[PDB]
């Protein structure tokens, strides 16, 4: 206790060594004062220590980072960030009320004069304040708001000259001309907003030609290389070459998204004062989307959050025009190594949602670019199955809507496509059926040990492999399986079971469109009057792969009258009889010259699996 | 054209179909197969536009496939010929064709296994002069290289992995000098300029993950690259994508582990990946901290009699520092968790602050699992370290200040009556969590341990209070159990939770506390003796060693009845089991007379009429007439 107020006379008497030593004395009062950050002697320490940092603070900004400079600058580093470190809860026993307007005036002077490694402190400062020291501080918000209309005023004038008209030993430049505090703003309106209600309904009318004309901000830089690339055909991302500034560029793109954060949060209820805004805001996400740098890969999962959020509120019927420039996968993800190894996923999802609620409406270029895409993506080699099922699930649903097209033969040809990449996926899942057994094998084993893990050469665990695990052979591991806890066997399963029962429906969709008059059916029976007729050479070789690769696919489920359950189980027996049905609803030629070459295949397999 | 085409390859590839006829040797000629290239390229890229007449889609879909099979075929036959190989692999990264398993399953099984030392070094050699600039191979041609390089050495590993000291005859001192002077001894003065290109990331991950392979599985043999190899790691840290970033760290702590390094490097590396906060690449952070922090006492001695070493401040420093980040506080217990017996020495700092986030981790209105599963293994984490004391003074230590101790109790009440899973029960109808939480109870209170607190603990009146003599919960347990409605499974849990605590906390009581506080006890369990339900009669009487996971904890009615000197409580369980055999409710009467009689024998001789028509009317007769009904069957 000695040691505290000998440095506290000190500090007041004040008024190299010395600022050492008085810098090291404060920021371990900083550190702490977890001892006494709670006590009922706050008062005391409160009121004589705002004097002082009070008296300190109104000396004139310094910008250098060296030597003495740098001293004082972390001696107001640790002193402000008592402030904010502070118990500073509404209970009763708060102290700091009846004393916060001088020093929250002062504060705000501070941030109107500061530099940016010091507003940013002070502007969280003063917003921790008012989320808990509301109570009589209630006046003074004018001033709050009216200097966060003055920094979204002169983004466009600080904008302007850091892109068109433009480390010790460098110069810190004035906080107003700096976009991280433009950046932080928003979430700090927001927190206020949530605080207080008196000075929420005219504000918004202000703030509103703000938000629509920074969002509407642009670089002429990127601007041309947009505009040369279409002019070229092409699409270019990335960033402008031109930027002299690259970490620029990058905090105006973050200033971007977060303003598009504050512009989805607002539109909840106070959408009718952004109705004009609206036919803007696709080409200009398409723009940001573009033009994103690579490393920023929050900013990027914050405008995917962002327009989830977006699309959530039935305004979805706006983007149709661009949905075609959205499906690039260039447009979408970018060259981005964490985005691509982390983030598809959800960008995914996202996009199959959007075009499911509006699949009405498609032309039909967009159905086949997405029926593209989304075949491409049931091929991933991702290490889960989440990602495959939603996109089946995707293509299954639409199906449906494919069966709607105008002329017949594109709506065929798309069914055929599908039934394909079906039948493929089934090959692949084929392919990996004993490394599946195997690692299912070890990973029980290895959850019965019931040992840490380490990641080092062990001679109890030699290191086995196969076919499978040509490029899954090192150390590294971006996301450990046991976090998953998956099982292949439960997950191809999961899957299988999953395009079995939407193989069915995207049958039925297939029986209902034929050409009228191609065949002709003078007579036949009746129990082959609304099968599919009209098959090629090339799609009956299709059909008998889809057949002769799916039933090979039971062998994961591993005399035959079996009268009790045994053996093969409901599961499995219904599953059989869902298959063996699809085959129901085609040519009868198509049956006969499908199965009179198939049968010995049949004949071949069932002997390692005697349930088919 | 295109129909010519067509039926060209189909023709082609229909030929070979049967390789045992020796009909294949026309596939040696060099102008075929480059006249194949280009008419495969041309048609594929008039597929690759909505170019060809609607009724020739398909047959040229699978005329690409033919070609991509017949021209692995043909790279079949004679494997070493590598200018084929890295011709089709350069022209399938261009968007040329259309990738096919055959490619790959012919690289395995003709050069992966080839069954020979030789033949591997000289594709290793060419591959890294490929990839050693030269350009005129783009980023995906570069990362498709290492798709062969790596598996490669993997298997070479897997062959040689035997007692007597295997060497690698296959990793000589050329090819490493080669890969020094090609990777690491590369200073590139700004790679950062080279960004400009597509898909470098992924170059750079395949060579860094290389890199740890080879530390990982041959550290015998870069004693005359350590330097270079440091230096390699330490420039590769700078890169500003977060991947990179951390399978650098990853790298550095392979080597850290597996070599010797002057202690700043060590203590800057830990000290900067503590700082990390971003929730990507998670896992590579732990793994990095898993292979770096139980090797520093060695990196990073300290002086004999000294408890205050700079690393075990260092994580205090980061606690203080960024408090107001919950991210960094559960990443800190999760590397703390991990590893007590380092920490047990410093404790001292460490086991308030961990009192103190408690409550902070895991929220008691909802909290999510991972947040319990943190909760639970510091509590654990913190009576490992009292069992260790204890052990050490068996074979003035710091304790826990009293107030401590109590908050860590209730909060742990508090958690246990809240808990998501249910006890098991024998009667259950047809739990790691909960039994790991009622053991640590158990263990923390016994005599020597914490057990001393008993005496001026109460019997948590708000939280028994607030669970039990609850209205809505006072109906559901008068409710009927045959009514799903009224059959509140969290309800039902909770109560169950709290009965379980209320009966270890009372295993421990003092004999004058439950008689002096009799009306209490009396007050709480009135409501649940009365109940209707199996569960709730077997949690109060029943005590079985298989269910308690070995710990002697008798009954709550036993231990009552005992605390009695051989009262007011005979009485009142005699009334509520007469009141409860009158009802009809024979659930409960039957389970209070069998406690009763396993006390005193006096009082069911009052008490043998109503047994006796119990028996000789319902459950006898129901049971004697369902087994019939089985006969009859």
């Amino acid at each position: 206790m000695a040691t505290s107020l000998i440095e506290d006379v000190v500090k007041k008497l004040s008024v190299y060594t010395e600022l050492k030593v008085k810098a090291e004395a404060a920021c371990a009062l900083r550190d702490s004062l977890d001892h006494y950050t709670a006590g009922p002697a706050y008062p005391a320490f409160l009121k004589k220590v705002m004097p002082v940092f009070i008296h300190i603070l109104r000396q004139q900004p310094v910008f250098q980072t060296t030597g003495e400079q740098g001293h004082m600058q972390k001696l107001r580093n640790c002193i402000l960030e008592i402030l904010h470190r502070l118990p500073t809860s509404q209970t009763p026993p708060e102290h700091f009320e009846p004393y916060a307007h001088e020093i929250v005036d002062l504060l705000l002077e501070l941030v109107r004069t500061d530099n940016e490694d010091n507003v940013i402190l002070c502007v969280k400062i003063l917003s921790d304040i008012m989320r808990h020291q509301h109570k009589i501080m209630s006046g003074k918000v004018q001033t709050f708001l009216n200097l966060i209309q003055e920094l979204f005023e002169q983004l466009d004038k600080v904008v302007r000259d850091q892109l068109d008209n433009t480390q010790a030993n460098r110069l810190l430049p004035r906080g107003m001309y700096s976009f991280k505090v433009l950046a932080e703003c928003p979430i700090i309106v927001v927190s206020i907003f949530q605080v207080h209600r008196s000075a929420v309904t005219p504000n918004v009318k202000a703030f509103v030609p703000l938000i629509k004309s920074a969002l509407l901000c642009q670089a002429k830089a990127q601007d041309q290389a947009h505009r040369e690339a279409a002019a070229r055909g092409t699409i270019h991302i990335g960033v402008s070459p031109n930027i002299k500034n690259r970490a620029a560029f990058g905090d105006f793109i973050t200033a971007q998204v977060k303003t598009m954060s504050f512009l989805a949060y607002l539109l909840r209820q106070y959408s009718s004062q952004l109705s004009d805004f609206l036919p803007h805001l696709p080409d200009i996400i398409v723009r940001l989307l573009r033009d994103c740098p690579r490393d920023k890969s929050s900013a990027r999962k914050e405008l995917f959050v962002a327009i989830r959020h977006i699309i959530n509120f039935n305004f979805r019927k706006i983007f149709l025009p661009k949905i075609d420039e959205l499906l690039d996968e260039r447009t979408l993800v970018g060259d981005g190594l964490t985005v691509h190894e982390t983030m598809r996923p959800l960008a995914y999802s996202m996009l199959a949602d959007l075009i499911h609620h509006v699949r009405d409406q498609l032309s039909p270029e967009q159905i086949r670019k997405t029926v593209e895409v989304y075949t491409r993506n049931l091929q991933d080699n991702f290490p889960g199955t989440s990602f495959q099922t939603m996109s089946a699930k995707l293509l299954l649903n639409m199906a449906e809507c494919i069966a709607r097209l105008p002329n017949k033969v594109d709506a065929r040809h798309y069914l055929i496509m599908i039934l394909n990449a079906i039948a493929d996926k089934f090959a692949a899942m084929n392919r990996q059926y004993p490394n599946a057994v195997k690692l299912s094998k070890q990973y029980a084993q290895q959850a019965a040990k019931n040992v840490p893990e380490t990641y080092l050469a062990d001679k109890e665990n030699p290191p086995d492999w196969d076919e499978i695990d040509i490029f899954n052979a090192t150390p590294i591991k971006i996301s450990n399986p046991r976090d998953r806890a998956a099982d292949p066997v439960v997950d191809n399963k999961f899957l299988f079971r999953n395009l079995m029962t939407g193989l069915k429906n995207t049958f039925y969709q297939l029986k209902s469109c034929n050409i009228p008059g191609a065949v002709d059916l003078t007579g036949a029976p009746a129990h082959w009057t609304d099968v599919a007729y009209g098959f090629t050479a090339e799609e009956v070789k299709v059909i008998a792969k889809l057949f002769r690769e799916g039933a090979y696919v039971f062998r994961y489920y591993e005399y035959m009258a079996n009268f009790y359950m045994v053996s093969s189980s409901k599961e499995e027996k219904e599953l059989l009889e869902t298959f063996a049905t699809v085959f129901h609803c085609i040519d009868p030629a198509t049956f006969h010259e499908v199965f009179q070459q198939e049968i010995p295949r049949l004949y071949e397999m069932i002997h390692e699996h005697t349930a088919l | 054209k295109f129909i010519a085409i067509i039926n060209t390859i189909n023709m082609l590839d229909a030929l070979c179909q049967f390789p045992t006829a020796n009909s294949q040797s026309w596939l040696d000629n060099k102008e075929h197969i480059e006249w194949l290239k280009t008419v495969g390229k041309e048609l594929e890229l008039q597929q690759k536009k909505n170019s060809l007449t609607p009724n020739l889609r398909l047959p040229a879909h699978q005329a690409s496939e033919q070609l991509m099979n017949i021209l692995t075929k043909a790279l079949d036959r004679n494997p070493n010929d590598l200018d084929a190989l890295f011709s089709l692999v350069e022209g399938i990264t261009s968007d040329d064709f259309r990738e096919t398993p055959a490619l790959l399953s012919h690289i395995y099984n003709k050069i992966i296994r080839s069954d020979s030392i030789d033949f591997w070094r000289i594709t290793i050699l060419r591959c890294l002069d490929i990839y050693s600039g030269k350009t005129a191979s783009q980023r995906m041609k570069w990362y498709l290289l290492h798709n062969i390089v790596n598996p490669i050495i993997a298997m070479d590993v897997m062959r040689t992995w035997d007692d007597p000291n295997k060497a690698s005859r296959l990793l000589d001192r050329t090819v490493i000098d080669s890969i020094n002077t090609k990777i690491w001894k590369v200073n590139l003065p700004d790679p950062q300029e080279d960004l400009l290109q597509p898909r470098v990331d992924h170059t750079r991950m395949e060579v860094l993950q290389l890199s740890a392979m080879l530390v990982k599985y041959r550290h015998a043999l870069l004693q005359d690259a350590r330097k270079d190899f440091i230096k390699f790691a330490w420039t590769y840290i700078r890169l500003d994508d977060v991947i990179n970033k951390h399978a650098a760290y990853v790298v550095i702590g392979y080597f850290i582990a597996h070599y010797e390094t002057p202690a700043k490097i060590v203590s800057q590396i830990y000290f900067s990946l503590l700082k990390t906060n971003q929730n990507e690449g998670r896992a590579l952070v732990t793994q990095a901290l898993e292979l770096m922090a139980p090797v520093m006492p060695k990196r990073c001695p300290f002086p004999p009699g000294d408890r205050n070493p700079v690393w075990a401040l260092a994580p205090r420093r980061i606690l203080a520092e960024e408090s107001q980040n919950v991210q960094q506080m559960t990443a800190i217990f999760h590397y703390l968790v991990r590893h007590p017996d380092l920490f047990y020495d410093t404790r001292d700092k460490f086991a308030m602050l961990i009192i103190q986030c408690l409550r902070k981790v895991a929220s008691p209105p909802n909290p999510s699992n991972d947040n319990r599963k943190l909760a639970l293994n510091m509590m654990w984490l913190i009576w490992q370290w009292e069992q260790r004391r204890v052990e050490s003074k068996l074979s003035a230590e710091f304790q826990i200040p009293s107030v401590g101790r109590h908050k860590m109790i209730r909060y742990l009440v508090e958690f246990i009556a809240q808990l998501n899973e249910r006890y098991p029960l024998p009667s259950a109808r047809p739990n790691e969590l909960c039994k790991k939480a009622t053991a640590l109870l158990y263990n923390l209170l016994q005599p020597q341990y914490w057990g001393d607190l008993v005496e001026e603990m109460d019997l948590f009146p708000n939280v028994t209070d607030l669970v039990l003599a609850g209205e809505k919960s006072a109906t559901l347990l008068s409710a009927d159990p045959s009514d799903p409605e009224k059959c509140d499974d969290k309800l039902i849990t909770s109560i169950i939770n709290t009965l379980q605590v209320v009966r270890i906390v009372l295993h421990f009581k003092s004999d004058r506390w439950i008689l002096d506080n009799m009306p209490q006890i009396q007050k709480i369990l009135e409501k649940c003796l009365k109940s209707a339900n199996p569960e709730i009669q077997d949690c109060l009487h029943m005590a079985d060693r298989k269910y308690d996971g070995d710990r002697d904890v008798k009954p709550t009615i036993k231990r009552i009845l005992d605390a009695v000197p051989e009262s007011e409580l005979i009485a009142w369980l005699s009334g509520i089991a007469t009141e409860s055999m009158a009802a009809g409710n024979y659930v409960s009467g039957i389970n209070i007379l069998w406690s009763l009689g396993h006390r005193k024998p006096s009082i069911i001789d009052q008490h043998i009429p109503a047994i006796m028509r119990s028996l000789q009317s319902k459950l006898a007769r129901d049971h004697v007439s369902h087994y019939a009904a089985l006969g009859h069957q």
